[PDB]
């Protein structure tokens, strides 16, 4: 098998870029597709189809691309490309996911508050100079929309996307490095299956493919993931499971790396649940918070690959403090948390089950058993763990709100920045809010960290944020990730990147 | 991303 196999999983949604929030989906886009930045291995951005990206001031940018670059119709890749697929993404009609990546660009309060009468479908301040040069004018000076660009969110379509995007969905067409192969014995997308991609002969980008194509096999189960890595079955897995985590040092030896990967683990319990929502939620998340041991999980459950959450984000971002002043919230203490539990029961005393659903093809089996026995002992109620088989369904449940207990989440980087790891999750109108948490007063407490002319300053801007997060508890944030993935005798030039996964372009396989 |  000339092809590197790797693990997977189901996208939850079709492959379309604005369309995917989620690590599945995103790990095929990220091969499918080139933007105007590309990211390196540690998340700095280089021009990739990008000309030049000129901005004095973060408000106004000039955006040139460079010329030749195609789609594998055939079709070239334009100005136009990129503004009709920001505008797709930013329209509320649309229902992207990824909406709330264009919130910075004037115009956006026109198109996204709702479908609405608004009669207006594209956002003013998106404008096509030429064929291949476009501006884009933000509400306010955004420190982070040029290093957002090599995002998925802002990757270019081709035209004849826009005519049937379901069709587009179920069969992408991209100008990046890899695309959809043609399988000698049925789809590239096996749904629920795997994946198989082969190099794009057109494309002569930042990240050209040191391999001839690759595999995302996906997985039910990490147990049989690791079995077939040890077997030379499976050439990378980005996750050793915790069955392997006090093993997998001898059983692979110098084809296994860690590190910590801007990656965290969050419990999400819906603000519309019974007992759950107002004041009374508000302190029942605080209980939960101070009822579970980060540091016992981590070092028994993980055999330390976790670390205990201090904030909201990760700790290898700039900026990262994880000594903030309030951060106590994030501490074991039993006594305080059974104190939070009945001053939420003075508004009305707790009744029923506490579950915590999860996506059992990740290995999170053990760490939330685990959860639901410290809240079931600390707090004296039925607590349970729920699993589910598949992330893609999980996620569906997720998102569609089917989903009626607490639930597992985290949020993977898509390029290092704490606000990265906050707009998505906590603003009130972004897709990735899975909990229903809304703090107007947080929301503008980020615009003013974005709005910061230095790095500094914004990361002190972005802290002090969290000071309402670590009021409010949107979410109970459990730990980041100390990534450890394992590879094959066959393949080599492995590297892990700054938020866990394989750089995939750059495997070789003899 | 949300992470699997």
């Amino acid at each position: 098998p000339d092809v590197v196999l790797v693990n997977g999983g189901e996208p939850p949604n079709p492959l379309i870029p604005t369309g995917t929030n989620d690590s599945n989906g995103g790990r095929i886009i990220d091969r499918l597709f080139a933007g105007l930045m590309s990211y390196d291995a540690v998340g700095k951005p280089s021009l990739e189809v990008a000309q030049s990206i000129e901005s004095a001031d973060n408000v106004n940018y000039r955006i040139t691309v460079k010329p030749g670059w195609k789609f594998t119709d055939g079709s070239p890749v334009t100005a136009h490309s990129f503004v009709d697929a920001w505008n797709y993404g930013a329209l509320s009609t649309n229902a992207q996911l990824q909406q709330h990546f264009f919130s910075p660009i004037e115009g956006f309060d026109d198109v996204a508050g709702a479908p609405g009468d608004k009669s207006r479908t594209t956002m003013s301040g998106l404008r096509v100079v030429n064929d291949l040069e476009f501006t884009v004018r933000l509400k306010a000076p955004t420190i982070d929309f040029t290093l957002a660009l090599g995002h998925s969110s802002f990757y270019p379509l081709p035209d004849s996307a826009f005519r049937d995007m379901a069709a587009f969905g179920r069969n992408p067409i991209g100008n990046g490095p890899y695309k959809l192969a043609d399988g000698p014995a049925g789809p590239a997308w096996e749904h629920n299956v795997r994946i198989d991609l082969v190099p794009n002969p057109d494309y002569h980008g930042n990240r050209k493919p040191r391999n001839k194509g690759l595999r995302f096999e996906f997985y039910a189960n990490l147990d049989t993931a690791y079995a077939d890595l040890l077997s030379g079955n499976l050439d990378v897995l980005d996750t050793i499971p915790p069955s392997a985590l006090t093993v997998y040092q001898r059983d692979l030896g110098d084809h296994a790396t860690s590190g910590p990967a801007a990656i965290n683990q969050t419990l999400d319990t819906p603000l519309r649940l019974p007992h759950f929502g107002g004041e009374e939620g508000r302190l029942r998340r605080l209980a939960l918070s101070a009822a579970i041991n980060r540091p016992q999980i981590c070092q028994q459950i993980f055999a330390g690959t976790r670390s205990p959450a201090r904030d909201f984000t990760a700790r290898s971002l700039p900026g990262f403090d994880p000594n903030l002043p309030g951060n106590e919230v994030l501490d074991y203490d039993p006594q305080r948390a059974r104190r939070l539990w009945a001053q939420a029961d003075a508004i009305s005393p707790w009744s029923g089950r506490y579950a915590i659903a999860y996506n059992a093809d990740a290995g999170h089996r053990d760490w939330v058993d685990a959860v639901a026995n410290s809240i079931k002992n600390v707090l004296g109620i039925d607590a349970v763990a729920a699993p589910q088989p598949t992330f893609a369904g999980f996620r569906t449940q997720i998102t569609n709100r089917a989903i009626d207990s607490a639930f597992r989440a985290g949020w993977r980087g898509d390029y290092p920045s704490m606000i990265e790891f906050l707009a998505p999750l906590f603003t009130a109108g972004a897709g990735s809010n899975d909990v229903g948490y809304i703090n107007p007063e947080f929301d503008a407490a980020l615009a003013a960290a974005e709005a910061a002319p230095t790095l500094t300053e914004s990361h002190e801007l972005v802290n002090d944020a969290q000071r309402i997060l670590f009021h409010d508890m949107p979410v109970v944030p459990l730990w980041d990730y100390i990534s450890v993935v394992g590879w094959s005798s066959q393949v080599s030039n492995v590297t892990v990147t700054w938020n866990g996964l394989p750089d995939y372009e750059n495997i070789v396989k003899a | 991303v949300v992470v699997a």
